[PDB]
């Protein structure tokens, strides 16, 4: 089973 | 310099922006709903184990 993954945005939007 | 990779719990929400672009509120592994922040659609990245795609097949 694939892993999720993604890339943080800096800064963040909440 | 595309921003740190993380791993993702889940996605909690979807909704498209100003410019009509898909946007992806993650819930990020280890982290509770505090942390949730809203990711680009090309921020999204799928992961995979090399595999030897030889052990796959079946024989009979």
């Amino acid at each position: 089973l694939a892993t999720k993954a993604a890339r943080k945005s800096a800064p963040a939007t909440y | 310099a595309s921003g740190d990779l993380y791993e993702v719990e889940r996605i909690v929400d979807k909704r498209k922006n100003k410019k009509g672009k898909w946007e992806y509120l993650i819930r990020w592994k280890g982290y509770g709903s505090t942390e949730d922040t809203w990711e680009p659609e090309h921020h999204l990245l799928h992961c995979e184990e090399f595999i030897d795609e030889f052990n796959g097949l079946h024989m009979s």
